DNA sequence: GCGAGTGATTATGGACGG
DNA sequence: CCCGTCCATAATCACTCG
């Protein structure tokens, strides 16, 4: 069984650089070349380079060369990437993969992933605000939301209901609002007859709150 | 030595056959006679999967309705009957000499038009004295993905200080959904009493309105 | 002796032309 | 004749196996 495992999100200001790994196991380290893939926030996939850690051999794609740096530690089957000067455009997944031979010729094993977000802000937790219609339009089910923004950094647990409710629920990518991030969720006659309020938590900000959405 | 793929996004009916287009500026065989051309397929969150390799073949694991085809500069990827489970990403790949990935193909399930159920929301009594205010509009569920959002302040158009957030084609029902938000401040906000928010959608060149005032 | 059999990816050997 | 760039790319090749 194949596997390769990278390392978790990461956090870094302008200029300064990072480094992250990827383990792999279930075959034989040595005799297959490792490859590096980026891919920025809505964009394509995008070759770094390789390695092949059998003899260190390395080759980048020319747009890389000097930003990411390539090493391999044997003993141990881990792969490495290491980012410097990091800027706005350093920020993506960046993925390890596995360049088989044999039995295929291409990347039939690849990792997870590492997320890297590059900024010079601060952690912030988020100001989760309740929002119920202003009844004035032309209605058997209302649609309510909860709106989250002025947080830092991703992402946010948002749910309704401590998780009861999933469908008629449209949670939206969180989109930057200077520095920070904002994101919304909308809810889809058993309201406000009954309870139903949003249930956000943020994890690096180590805190939950919940907003009850009460009419106006 | 680029890889371009076309079309940019490619809208097939369930059932019906779907075909991604892979062109390389110039002809990509090794000089051992493979043409290591690949194929990738990408699902939200997930990591690339493997479909084909060697121009046309099938990875281990990989449904039988993918098949590809080509040499030279011209590469295709064919998905006979697509599944409600095909939607994603398609990119074609280079894996000699300096490798390349294509720009990629994203995969919609075309499927019926629908208009945006909308419904506007008047800034939250605890963000108002807490700085700003912000005013939401929700275009949920509707088909295709193409449309647009205006606000409006007392009948005037508001294009300034918005953001929208859009939601991947929803692998249930097929529709798309977006967001809009107006961050007015606080005492603008209150310098006004109309907010409302129009959406142009295909279906019709009569646009659908929503709309809300401070009372 | 000579015709079938056999390897691969993660770059290069050859043709200009200064 | 040395060397840096550009150039187009199929194992129809080079070579060990019976």
């Amino acid at each position: 069984e194949v596997q390769l495992q990278q390392s978790g999100t990461v956090l870094a200001r302008p200029g300064a650089s990072v480094k992250m790994s990827c383990k792999a196991s279930g075959y034989t380290f040595t005799n297959y070349w490792m490859h590096w893939i980026k891919q920025r926030p809505g964009q394509g996939l995008e070759w770094i380079g390789t390695i092949y850690p059998g003899n260190s051999d390395t080759t980048y794609s020319q747009k890389f060369k000097g930003k990411a740096k390539l090493t391999a530690v044997t003993s141990t089957s881990t792969a490495y990437m290491e980012l410097s000067s990091l800027t706005n455009e350093d920020s993506a997944v960046y993925y390890c993969s596995r360049r088989n031979y044999g039995s295929s010729y291409a990347m039939d094993y690849w990792g997870q992933g590492t997320s890297v977000t590059v900024s010079s802000a601060k952690t912030t937790p988020p100001s989760v605000y309740p929002l119920a219609p202003g009844s004035a339009a032309q209605t058997s089910m209302v649609t309510l939301g909860c709106l989250v923004k002025g947080y830092f950094p991703e992402p946010v647990t948002v749910t309704w209901n401590s998780g009861s409710l999933s469908s008629g629920v449209h949670t939206f990518p969180a989109v930057l609002q200077s520095d920070l991030y904002t994101l919304s969720s909308s809810v889809t006659s058993t309201w406000p007859s009954e309870t139903v309020t949003c249930n956000v938590a943020h994890p690096a900000s180590s805190t939950k709150v919940d907003k009850k959405i009460v009419p106006r | 030595v680029l890889m371009t793929q076309t079309p940019l996004s490619l809208p097939v009916s369930l059932g019906d056959q779907a075909s991604i287009s892979c062109r390389s500026s110039q002809n990509i065989v090794h000089s051992n006679g493979y043409t290591y051309l690949e194929w990738y397929l990408q699902k939200p969150g997930q990591s690339p999967k493997l479909l084909i390799y060697t121009v046309s073949n099938r990875f281990s694991g990989v449904p039988d309705r993918f098949s590809g085809s080509g040499s030279g500069t011209d590469f295709t990827l064919k998905i006979s009957r697509v599944e409600a489970e095909d939607l994603g990403v398609y990119y074609c790949f280079r894996g000699s000499h300096v490798p390349t990935f294509g720009g990629g193909t994203k995969l919609e399930i075309k499927r019926a038009d629908a208009a945006p159920t909308v419904s506007i929301f008047p800034p939250s009594s605890e963000q108002l004295t807490s700085g700003g205010a912000s005013v939401v509009c929700f275009l949920n569920n509707f088909y295709p993905k193409d449309i647009n959002v205006k606000w409006k302040i007392d009948g005037s158009e508001r294009q300034n200080g918005v953001l929208n957030s859009w939601t991947d084609q929803d692998s249930k029902d097929s529709t798309y959904s977006m967001s809009s938000t107006l961050t007015l401040t606080k005492d603008e906000y209150e310098r006004h009493n109309s907010y409302t928010c129009e959406a142009t959608h295909k279906t019709s060149t009569s646009p659908i309105v929503k709309s809300f005032n401070r009372n």
